[PDB]
């Protein structure tokens, strides 16, 4: 239903070990289709999903002198950070970007998005009118008085708007098979036993696409948000996801404790129970 | 497509 | 400034013994971006091992996985190395799979 694209950036000095590294990846929702990385023997964007390689030579060549150029940028972007901080050229740092276009389930654009980092903390963000900033800090506010003064918003909005929307339906309908069609979690819950008292009861989700799901273990019906253990979603390494919530249970109390699934490729939410074998 | 960097920190 | 990764390790499919399968050690919400990854065989450093290209979460912390091809068996012991700046020294993760 809802899809978005985004480009990520990092970007990082190495003070005597090298020249400033700059990586860059591209996503469609949880897929990811692009990199580039300024270390790789000949730096080229490369295609990272089926889908994208369909694209022609001018695409790739223009993908590649684009993120060039970006590289360079984010270069001179980290001698100026060092600047506006009054930090030594001794230290590594690190600059981020992501951005990009969220679609509605119309499949027109929802929000636009880009935010910069420096050092892990929030630096400047376009505001969600896509014509304003807001600075994390003053450093941030040097920069957010030049961007205004060169009309950046206005471009970055076009983007956004624009091409952003335009290429990220194209590249839907090119890779529909996969981008398109969710793929529901497999589920199923096992048995730990913790002493002959206790045990933990683990529901397991996997092989599902996209990332998003919801695992929520219940006893009676009731919630038990504070008592379950949850890790955080994962991927299996095939474009799909892998999640499981795990509850400590008193031995005799198995069969009161229910897991409930929820994700975009069920038709309905699952219930799930202990079905020893 | 990515967007072109439009100007400098 | 600086957080410290977390660290799972997994097989991509229920672990049955004899059975080809993937060792996973997805190591995510850490910052900054260098890392030492290392997936062990009885201790011992496996030598084909992938690993995803750089990305980032929605609060800019980091995130990689690693990946190799394996078959488990009773004897054999697997495990994932983590070394980063937050670490005085490398946090050794072995393989459950119950998890």
């Amino acid at each position: 239903g809802s899809h978005s694209m985004r480009y990520f950036y990092t970007a990082m000095s190495r003070p005597g070990r090298g020249e400033p590294r700059f990586i860059a990846v591209g996503y469609v929702d949880d897929t990811q289709f692009v990199r580039f990385d300024s270390d790789a023997a000949s730096p080229r964007t490369e295609p990272r999903a089926p889908w994208i390689e369909q694209e022609g030579p001018e695409y790739w060549d223009g993908e590649t002198r684009n993120m060039k150029a970006s590289a360079q940028t984010y270069r001179e972007n980290l001698r100026i950070a060092l600047r506006y901080y009054n930090q030594s050229e001794a230290g590594s740092h690190i600059i981020q970007r992501m951005y990009g276009c969220d679609l509605g389930p119309d499949g027109r654009l929802l929000r636009g998005h880009d935010q910069s980092a420096y050092d892990g903390k929030d630096y400047i963000a376009l505001n969600e009118d896509l014509s304003s900033w807001t600075a994390a800090d003053t450093a941030a506010q040097i920069t957010q008085r030049k961007w205004e003064a060169a009309r950046v918003a206005e471009q970055l909005r076009a983007y956004l708007e624009g091409l952003c929307v335009e290429w990220l339906r194209r590249y839907l309908e090119n890779g529909k098979e996969t981008l398109q069609r969710a793929d529901p979690p497999k589920t199923h819950v096992t048995h730990h036993p913790i002493s002959d008292h206790e045990a933990t009861l683990r529901c397991w989700a996997l092989g599902f696409y996209p990332a998003e799901i919801t695992l929520t273990w219940q006893r009676d019906g009731e919630d038990q948000t504070q008592d379950t253990e949850l890790v955080e979603t994962r991927p299996a390494g095939d474009r799909t996801f892998q999640k499981w919530a795990a509850v400590v249970v008193p031995s005799g109390e198995e069969q009161r404790y229910t897991c409930h699934v929820q994700h975009e490729g069920l038709p309905k939410p699952l219930t799930l129970r202990w079905e020893p074998h | 497509q990515a967007s072109q960097d439009v100007k400098n920190w | 400034i600086q957080r410290t990764p977390k660290i799972q390790v997994y097989s991509r499919h229920p672990a049955e013994n004899g059975k080809s399968n993937f060792l996973n050690c997805y190591v995510s919400g850490f910052h900054p971006s260098d890392i030492e990854v290392d997936l062990l065989k009885n201790g011992e450093r496996i030598e084909k091992v992938e690993h995803s290209d750089l990305s980032f979460s929605k609060d800019w912390s980091f995130y990689l996985l690693y990946y190799t091809e394996f078959t488990p068996t009773e004897k054999d012991e697997y495990a994932c190395r983590v070394n980063h700046v937050t670490l005085s020294q490398p946090k050794i993760v072995k393989w459950d799979r119950d998890m």
